[PDB]
């Protein structure tokens, strides 16, 4: 009943503090490692020290070092963190071929001893961005070794979805177009979200007008431990990371579902304001909540999935669904039946001390796969285009051995995707 | 991991000598050599730029190179020039007097096969370079002359480094040698494809900042080179500090190339203003924004809305929300999307640093990289070529072997940088 | 069984200042929302802090700041508080058209949340002013949106009748005529009462020459919790707001049902003076009471609502009635017969400490439709065209995109509304 | 929400300088710029003039122009004068001379670019504008000339902005320069329909006041612009704090104008009498009302019962009764029924403000827009007439260039304004 979570770049080792944190905040685990009460996630000492099965990989020494001098580096064996010295560049080039593919090896080994140390790997997710050079291409890298040994493994990639308008990687189009050539192909699920997204929810959620990546990071850390501790916790239906990929996933394509999540109140909002499931739920469909900007009523909808934290009785969650079903707006594709999965844990929700959201007794988090998704694919192909008509920052990739044809087809690889999609639109 | 910095000319040399004293004062190194901070990071990134040598002794990874020993004394004289180790000054006799030909062709070629050997032994003393760094002018005899002759043996011995150069460009008002537009065309021969990007700071603008914003009446060079070690300490900085975005200077290089040829860049900087508007400052990220982008702020004797932006660095030190500098920037494309090249979706890129300058609370670097760059192509172009015809100074030149032919490609390599700008501009 | 209370515009906060002050002092609620103990309007947390179910609307931060700055900002949800940043200066054209269209969508989201918190929405109602800008510009505005979306709930608005002598808006003759236009057909029933009439009635019966707004409000928040809590609450004849509104519009047009409020005593005055029911009806119908100066005497009733507080007891009411019908002048329309709606609650009649009435033990608030308000009409057909011949101040609507036309129109069929007075005037 | 301020002129400076005075008083801002108040309301809206600048130190929104260094280091050098940044100080060096077309058509018209472009960065500074007001005098160069070609180019950028202006109209008695009509006859010819709305001050009637009721014998400019300033601050401050009406500049704007021509303003104000009768007055709204009719209370040379009243609006500062200030002005509207126009009816409007005038109980600012104004416009229309024809110092005008047709088609202009006040005269 193990799974291995893996943070590769910035993005996935900064968010994996935050998670790695959460955890330790759900039983009260000391920065030493010194648990007093997990151990899906954990590893046992004699010492009553428990491990969190996790790799860490940057291959600038910098991220991981903070790591190494923050109140987490007693926590995490000095074997997961793993440094190289230099960078990849923002480049797939780099970070999939020239230069992280010299240290993989080493990181692929460090995974399979962990692998060793499970007696029941259910599987693992990996944590990263569309965008970088190791965030995106060394994550590839991984997968297509991964996918080898662990094929029947959950393969659950999470990875920041680049906004539409801040971005500070002028070759991220490419980058990711790199991606989704080669995830597409091996991972099972991949799920995002968008920092500009997340920011309308701190300033008009939790009326914050100054977010950091060290608060949006706990944002996401929220919807992660729902997922991911609560899902081995107790409660009326315990699902499974399998059984989320068993319920989330419809095509052999990828699909990608969004992340919703709601509660996310300031301290204040909380006041006065009673929620209920149903009314959390209700904000749950509201495009005012969505993690990516991307439009809920643009799209249909194929997948969904709700996870219940706290306080939540089935009976009110039915009252909810009914009305979801037929009071929305949610137009639906065809294939579907409105099967959505509904997880119930009792086990409640949890709050960072000195964060901003305010202490909940009930939470819902939401998954979903919506056509709309195309239009994401849509900008980055102008994008991409932009760049590559011009042939703009070309050399960049060129000089590590790119070729031009493996760019052309790996747009072509997304506008494909993209006809599937339309496909999916068309209902039958 | 690391970096070594070549410094050359008699501009180079006294760039250095700031750029040096504000490395050390980033990390608390005394002028004498040892360490006496007191922060963990000060430490903790030392050896991009510091050899400990022993007894606790920082060795700043560079070379001092000149052919008269008189300025390499001045600047051995003062505060941090005591730091330097005696091996790391390397210089002639005489001159060069400001002549390429002597620089690069002759004289001070013959001086480089010594330098390039104690770089050779940095190399070795190196973990892992991340590239190297030369200061120099493009003018001048040893700054551009000799210095190019270097980099072209450096790239050689180690394509896979970074090769970068800040550079002072002749400014339309103050130019020294009457020819000083043509070792800038021979250096543009050489050095644009050889060297994987340049900065081009212009003294002029230079002093304009510093009355204009800054509103001083009495700078000199040492005033103005602090303007311009800020710049090259504020990328370097985030390289070695812990941030949040994305810390790497070869990152940079990538993103702010599009194109083989087009290197060219555009250095500004803030906040920066006199102490009196202090009193009346805010400081925000639009604030930082707002004197990045604009023009008077730059260093660079150029007009960024004039010509077409391809690529935008803004780099940030000190706490700043994600948000807001993103939010920020995308305004910042909106309102000048009239600038902005429509090839590039989004160029305009950001990097960021959680460790603010020693005594401000934030920073930003602007880099740019615009075709109105072009525009001093073309009045070095034009100059040579009117010096071209009368081979003004070129009996000193050709005197030492430097053939017209190899000029007149020289010039024509000019306007190929003008006219790919062109290319790109549409 | 569930209502909400709109306030646009300053005259409709500071208005719902006082209304939702007596609310509190009606139950005893805590500036922090704690009652101790009336969920028909308000929405309860598990702290036991009750949230008032109303929107407050305000395109200058001003007035809802000087909320936020009060004692009731604590119990004012902070998603109730909306506010813009400009003003729709005294003008319809930008209140209901350029600046408020922009806000609007929020502010109906944020009502349509409350909708969704209600159960059984019975309806709701609007404070708002007939000159002002947001008070009648942006008023109808949401008009035109709540009655697509809860076009079965009641629709009852409250407006300050501008006061024929003193107006501070000199183009609210122009303001009021549009609103005409567009409240007429989409509102159910617009009540008005007149501040000059009022201060008749603060110098007469409370003996107070120094009325501020302040005081006026609170005369008026008498009234209006006449017809909000205490219908409410318990009573031998407990009338609901959808029976108001059954019981008090006769026609599809508007209908104007004006006010009029007997007792308004002060201290002194109420000592040695004994009101029976009968009594305070007979005051009711003296044109001394009338909360608009318009003459009860001129027109004619066609409708005619009494609604009763505390120590009234059927027996006596019934015989007031009788006296009513047949010993006053009341000219009736032919129409109608006397079928006036009593409704008769045994809650007390309550009084805001420190305020200027006296306490009283009994109360009778009343609701009339007389033919008189063709004169109001009247009043503003001249004001227009006044300013409508010279063309005055015309070039501040025009440049939001007014039609000179549509004034026209505006002014025809407030011509329409005084014909069809007319009509009901001929008996029949 | 915001409001920037543009002084010109010698005038504009001075009166500017005990404005942006009082608005700090009312804010309790020190003249060294920061915040030692007391209230919370001198923080809360502040906004709208300043900002607030690293340290709590509060920067004026305003510009200052000049083309005499002179008079702007006057004003520097007093109180207040440190609360201005440096950078809101534009001005050239040799003057205008109170000649239109230098300071329009010719010379000032090169400054104007600079201060444009501080007006833009202000403007960037904001939030969300409400709009600009400036401060000038009608016949002078810099005041009128400059300042116009100013507003031009403003109202351009800002077309949804509130533009309005306050100015010093030439006083029967007292012309300094001799073409002083003729600056104003210009600036009528500009202004008029590129502007909102322009207020009319009359130094004469305002010498008259200070004698005639606050009995004083040793007035300044500084002391009459203090009466200038409390009816300037009058109006902004309730757009600013807490009130009962309407108050909004633009709702303002909006009531007081019938006609896209007819925006000219007879400012006034109460109370305002000498201490020995301080002892001797009731402070009630009726008394206030009779200050506020009363003509001799009037700013502007002008007398409203000889002319029609258009509009009347009367904004009162202080706690007073909502009936009490209703019913004084519906009798005031009774009574003098014989000087509104027919057309409007209920010509009074009033806007209420609770907070007080630092030192009053209570106060009100009385706004006309009434006919009699054309007679200001009659008497320099008929002094340009006389002028025109010999052309006095028009050399000094048309040797800048400044063309006799412009100038036929600015009296054309005046002539228009006042038959269309006699088109509303009836
Ligand atoms: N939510 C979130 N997004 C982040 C965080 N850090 C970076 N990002 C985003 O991820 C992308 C940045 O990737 P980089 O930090 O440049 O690169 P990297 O993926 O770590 O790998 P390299 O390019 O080789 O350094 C941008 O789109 C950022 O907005 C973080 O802590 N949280
Ligand atoms: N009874 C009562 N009447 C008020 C109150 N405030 C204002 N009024 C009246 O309502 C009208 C004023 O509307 P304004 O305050 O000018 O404007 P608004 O309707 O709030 O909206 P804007 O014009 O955009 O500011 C006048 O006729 C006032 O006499 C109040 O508190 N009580
Ligand atoms: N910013 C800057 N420019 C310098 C300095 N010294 C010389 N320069 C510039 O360099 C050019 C002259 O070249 P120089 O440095 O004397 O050449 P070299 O010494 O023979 O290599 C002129 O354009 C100067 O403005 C300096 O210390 N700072
Ligand atoms: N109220 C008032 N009027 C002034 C002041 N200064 C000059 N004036 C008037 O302005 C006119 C002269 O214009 P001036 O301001 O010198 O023009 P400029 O300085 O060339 O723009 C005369 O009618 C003066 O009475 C002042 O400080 N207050
Ligand atoms: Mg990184
Ligand atoms: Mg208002």
């Amino acid at each position: 009943r193990e799974c291995i979570s893996i943070h590769v770049g910035q993005a996935g080792v900064q968010i994996g503090n935050a998670c790695w944190e959460l955890y330790c905040l759900e039983h009260g685990i000391q920065p030493d490692g010194q648990m007093p009460s997990f151990n899906t996630f954990f590893s046992e000492t004699g010492a009553g020290k428990h491990v969190p099965r996790a790799v860490f990989v940057d291959l600038e020494p910098t991220v991981i070092d903070e790591v190494r001098t923050g109140t987490y580096r007693q926590l995490f064996h000095p074997e997961q963190l793993i440094t190289g010295k230099e960078d990849a560049a923002n480049n797939y080039a780099r970070g999939h071929y020239t230069i992280g593919k010299e240290i993989i090896d080493l990181v692929l080994d460090r995974i399979r001893k962990l692998a060793d140390q499970c007696t029941g790997l259910q599987g693992f997710s990996v944590f990263h961005s569309f965008g970088g050079g190791t965030g995106s291409g060394f994550t590839s890298l991984l997968m297509e070794r991964l996918s080898v040994d662990y094929g029947k493994k959950s393969k659950l990639e999470f990875s920041i979805y680049p906004a539409p308008q801040v971005s500070t990687a002028v070759v991220e189009p490419y980058n990711s177009i790199l991606t989704t050539h080669t995830t597409l192909e091996h991972s099972d699920c991949a799920f995002m979200v968008d920092n500009e997204a997340i920011y309308d929810i701190c300033r008009r959620n939790l009326d914050i007008e100054r977010p950091t990546y060290t608060n949006l990071n706990r944002l996401i850390g929220q919807i992660v431990s729902s997922i991911t501790a609560s899902l081995r916790f107790d409660g009326a239906l315990n699902v499974d990371l399998t059984e989320f990929q068993t319920n989330l996933v419809p095509y052999p394509r990828g699909h990608f579902p969004l992340a919703t999540y709601a509660p996310v109140i300031s301290a204040e909002k909380a006041y006065h304001e009673q929620l209920s499931v149903a009314e959390i739920t209700n904000a749950c469909f509201e495009p005012a909540n969505q993690m990516v900007k991307c439009d809920p009523r643009h799209g249909k909808y194929m997948a969904c999935c709700l996870l219940y934290r706290g306080d939540v009785v089935p009976k009110d969650v039915n009252a909810a669904i009914a009305t979801i079903k037929t009071k929305r707006t949610i137009q639906f594709v065809d294939w579907c039946p409105t099967g959505f999965k509904v997880g119930i844990n009792y086990e409640p929700p949890t709050v960072v001390p000195g964060g901003d959201l305010a202490k909940v007794q009930r939470a819902v988090c939401m998954l979903s796969n919506t056509t709309a998704i195309a239009e994401a694919w849509a900008r980055l192909d102008h994008k991409f285009d932009l760049m590559y008509a011009k042939r703009a920052f070309v050399h960049w990739y060129v000089g590590e051995g790119m070729e031009e044809g493996e760019f052309s087809e790996a747009r072509e690889d997304m506008a494909a995707l993209e006809k599937d999609y339309e496909e999916v639109g068309v209902d039958s | 991991r690391e970096i070594v910095h070549i410094q050359a000319g008699q501009c180079g040399n006294q760039i250095g000598a700031k750029f040096w004293e504000v490395i050390s004062d980033e990390h608390g190194i005394d002028p004498t050599g040892s360490y006496h901070g007191d922060s963990d990071l000060q430490l903790e990134r030392i050896n991009v730029y510091y050899n400990e040598a022993a007894g606790n002794k920082y060795v700043p990874r560079a070379i001092l190179v000149d052919l008269e020993p008189g300025t390499m004394d001045s600047v051995r004289s003062g505060p941090f020039g005591q730091i330097f180790r005696p091996d790391n000054f390397v210089f002639g006799q005489s001159g060069a007097g400001n002549n390429w030909a002597k620089g690069h062709y002759t004289e001070g070629a013959e001086l480089v096969d010594s330098v390039l050997d104690v770089v050779r032994k940095e190399s070795e003393s190196c973990d892992c370079l991340q590239g190297f760094q030369l200061t120099h002018s493009l003018g001048g005899g040893t700054g551009s002359g000799m210095g190019t002759l270097l980099i072209s043996k450096i790239r050689e011995e180690y394509p896979d480094r970074i090769m970068n150069t800040f550079s002072v460009v002749p400014s339309p008002k103050v130019s020294d040698t009457v020819v000083e537009p043509y070792n800038a065309t021979l250096s543009v021969h050489q050095l644009v494809e050889n060297t994987d990007e340049t900065y081009c700071i212009d003294n002029e603008a230079l002093y304009d900042i510093c009355f204009r914003t800054l509103k001083l009446t009495t700078p000199t060079y040492g005033d103005l080179n602090h303007l311009v070690s800020a710049t090259m300490s504020g990328v370097t900085t985030c390289l070695r500090f812990p941030g949040q975005l994305n810390a790497d200077l070869r990152k940079l290089a990538v993103n702010m190339v599009p194109f083989p040829r087009l290197h060219f860049f555009m250095p500004g900087f803030a906040p920066l203003t006199s102490r009196g508007s202090q009193q009346y400052r805010a400081l925000t990220v639009p604030e930082l924004t707002q004197q990045m982008f604009d023009a008077k702020n730059m260093m660079a004797a150029c007009d960024p809305r004039h010509g077409r932006y391809l690529t935008v660095a803004a780099v940030f030190r000190g706490r700043m929300s994600m948000k807001e500098v993103d939010e920020q920037m995308l305004n910042v494309q909106n309102k000048n999307s009239s600038y902005f090249v429509e090839w590039i979706p989004n160029n305009v890129k950001t990097a960021v640093c959680d460790i603010p300058p020693r005594g401000l609370k934030m920073s930003a670097t602007f880099i740019g990289n615009s075709t109105a760059i072009q525009e001093l192509f073309k009045r070095i172009s034009e100059q040579f070529t009117a010096m071209f015809r009368r081979k003004a100074f070129l009996h000193w030149y050709t005197g030492e072997g430097m053939d017209e032919m190899e000029f007149t490609e020289a010039e024509s390599n000019m306007n190929d940088l003008v006219s790919e700008y062109q290319q790109y501009q549409d």
